[PDB]
């Protein structure tokens, strides 16, 4: 006695987060599989988180002066609420995740012409400085920019934060308040450009997300 | 399952090309007396459509009696098939026309009879052709075809005019001339040249411009003075086994097939 | 004799697509490192290309009624044009790429009433039907909605396409375009419902991506 | 150093020819996370310029699909190209072309179209060519078509005129008779004969008289006497292997590329 | 690096916490005569800001009387307030 097929009422398909239990069912149908075909379209790395989220964003410019006093704040920055934003591709990620932490590294340039001089001092703050005094800004995590040598640094963070990881629609406080101050006043020749631009850039590092939403929209 | 797909049912395939091979042969008796039970199933989960079908008592079909084997799509396909024709009434004029896939161009001016019925059977083409022409009438005609790649400056199709083109710019694309006299048929192997993966005939609008063109050909004749005489022409093409084919296709309807 | 250490004028960073070449350089300043806090904040799969665009989304959806006559075309539809959209969060990702290609797999759902019948076929055909013959569908990847026994079926295609790969903001043509006839038409009671709901669903597969671009905006 | 060159510095090469092959194959992963020092780099001294470019994440770039392979030089200039063409008027005449690299000289008379462009990419070239001509017209023609080394008596180029030369003092260079009825077309290996080592096109003044020219060839027709139906010619040239190249140039400007 | 940070100069850390302990002991003198180098460095590049400040002929400073040790925090904040 060779029993005739039977048919499947229950079984349950499922993929990412989420999930479907279906008593209409049967068998999936496929055609052909997965394939590499060998000359290849693009050969960049292919795109993926790593790709995308990894890689660096211009943030904020502002050009330096000489009227600028002793400790005259050139630049107060956010990292967070300025990269969460429209100009982006980046932004694509984020807006579709509620909550997410990660490290960052930053890098600050300039182009102080060897005549001028001057000094400037990047510190990574979270919270504020508050009433913390400014004098003792290199205890954060710093560089200073320095007319004579260094045109560059780079400095780098993991995570700090009071919660378990940061919230975009509802930031409790920002993060990471990236400070700039006027560590040296610019003192300049006569002729030589009384200016001088400053450039940000920021990207996240081990960034983790979790709870798609479609909330934000 | 990297890919990530999930689920308890078995995941199958369908639709296995060439599942069998056309000629009947032994590549006993079939079967009876045991069980029908493919008989009755249900036709929607693959599995089940893909037993085997069982009815009634059979006996193993004998065996083909000749080996020449014609439901291999190349053997078949071997077979040229017309596919344009036209005239002159001129002297040193030059008439051009496209090869497309197009299923929506409509002969005279498209793919006429079998071929249009055949290219819409399957999505994907590529590969080499065999393009042959034929001549007709007067003797002594001579003539320049040359080959023109997809979108390079190329004049008019279906039209018989005089060029605009530099005679190096038409000779060094590979040419042949030829005199009517002497032979007067011709077989040369189109080539593949295209910045496509491949080509394809079921499109629409727009991309139907661009992907359904294999390419085109141009001939120009000279010293055909005399207006007398009656050049005509023919075309036919086949295709070798260097070209390849791709994801079948629902076949057109009655309505879509001409013939002139 | 010991020397004493020397500056480094030229150094290079670089990360993900980007690159720099830096005259003011030195050392870059960590603090800390990557961490893994054991009492974990949301356990889920962290988030990544595999969490987000393979997921399912919701696409199309239409009633279907006796008044359709034999192979009225209850739904013609698009894969693709349609994913690409403001309305989801996987929508993040292409906005931001220039090219992709991928595999699709499609779900579709109806719920007859046992007392009513009738069928329906899907058919996942690239390019159009053309003058294809309506008789032939099954050809393509298909499946059978029957009233009578699988209330579901799941159809798994991978890529097809003239092309490298497909293009968003100037698609050729479409990839996989999506039809829906009426197989046999409903015939109902008297009292019963006259129409039921259809739905579809699909999700990528193998996606890969290339070529990032603000130009999107 | 027997040659006595003195240095402190390192002394190198510079732009060795074909440094890679032009399909794209494997004769892994290029590139990552390992370091893309060679970005930033100074342009002068070879070392650093002989440094291989690196930028970004790279993926080894596949496989060509194709054997047959377009960049090298020989396979490419196996297709002939356009040379020189003209008619006759009369009967029992003869033509002389003289075949010259000079890039001063200018077509009608002079090098046309591809090849123009083609001779002035490098400095040397020797070696044997391929000749082949193309006849139409009034059939039962018939030719003879010698082929003269440089310098030795012959009249004048881009001329239509009988010939003061002996038959002997022709025929004896070697040569070939032909009816333009049976064949019309004719395929010869041009012979190397030359006091010089190598002939060059890119030249000025008094030696373009001389190192540019290959050599010189000359058509004589008979029994075209009645002054109908209209000959004509065409002559094609490609490079056979046993020739040889050096010393590469740089290719000419927009506007010396002229074309008929 | 799975993160992805490419670079060509060395990475390297700052501030290290706890770098010493509060009391002066020994956990021989210092330096001299060998060569006073650490004296002038650049303050920029952490590397040599690690580096350890050296800049006279120096005597290791002998010993703490009293083991009681003020400068761990938590024997500070023990004192209440």
């Amino acid at each position: 006695e060779q029993m005739i097929q039977s048919v499947d009422r229950t079984a349950v398909t499922g993929a990412s987060y989420f999930t479907s239990v279906d008593q209409s069912s049967v068998h999936t149908a496929e055609v052909g599989s997965h394939q590499i075909e060998p000359l290849k379209t693009s050969v960049d790395k292919p795109g993926s988180k790593k790709t995308q989220g990894e890689k660096f964003f211009l943030i904020h410019s502002a050009r330096w002066l000489t009227t600028h006093a002793l400790f005259h704040e050139v630049a107060k920055l956010d990292v967070v609420k300025l990269l969460y934003n429209e100009q982006f591709a980046v932004q694509g990620l984020l807006r579709y995740h509620t909550y997410a932490r990660f490290g960052i590294e930053i890098q600050v340039q300039i182009n102080p012409t060897p005549f001028q001089q001057g000094g400037l001092i990047c510190a990574m703050v979270p919270g504020d400085q508050s009433y913390g005094s400014i004098a003792s800004l290199t205890v954060y995590p710093h560089g200073l920019l320095n007319c004579n040598i260094n045109n560059v640094v780079r400095i780098k963070v993991p995570f700090i934060y009071t919660r378990g990881a940061y919230h975009f629609k509802d930031p409790q406080y920002p993060v990471w308040e990236l400070t700039i101050r006027v560590w040296s006043e610019l003192n300049i020749g006569t002729g030589t450009s009384a200016y001088t631009s400053l450039n940000v850039l920021a990207r996240f590092t081990d960034l983790e997300l979790h709870g798609l939403t479609p909330l934000s929209t | 399952d990297d890919s990530g797909g999930f689920s308890t049912t078995v995941s199958t395939e369908q639709n296995v090309p060439d599942p069998q091979v056309g000629i009947t042969t032994m590549r006993m008796d079939v079967s009876g007396v045991q069980a029908p039970v493919g008989a009755i199933t249900t036709i929607e989960d693959p599995v089940l459509a893909k037993k085997v079908p069982e009815t009634f008592p059979e006996l193993k079909p004998g065996e083909s009696r000749h080996t020449s084997d014609h439901m291999s799509i190349y053997k078949f396909m071997g077979r040229s098939h017309f596919l344009c024709t036209f005239t002159f009434n001129s002297n040193n004029k030059e008439y051009t026309f496209p090869i497309t896939l197009s299923s929506t161009s409509n002969p005279p001016h498209g793919l006429p009879s079998t071929l249009r019925w055949f290219f819409n059977l399957f999505q994907l083409y590529r590969g080499p052709l065999d393009l042959t022409i034929i001549i007709t009438g007067a003797t002594d005609v001579d003539g320049m075809a040359w080959f023109t790649p997809v979108g390079l400056a190329v004049d008019t199709p279906w039209v018989e005019k005089e060029s605009a083109l530099q005679i190096d710019y038409k000779t060094a694309l590979g040419a042949v001339r030829f005199n009517t006299r002497r032979t007067g048929n011709i077989q040369i192997r189109l080539p593949w040249y295209s910045y496509l993966y491949a080509v394809s005939g079921a499109l629409d609008g727009l991309g139907d411009k661009t992907d359904s063109t294999f390419g085109l050909v141009s001939i120009q004749i000279a010293n055909y003075n005399h207006s007398d005489e009656y050049l005509s022409f023919s075309c036919y093409l086949s295709v070798t086994e260097q070209s390849e084919f791709y994801f079948p296709r629902a076949p057109l309807n009655s309505n879509a097939m001409l013939s002139t």
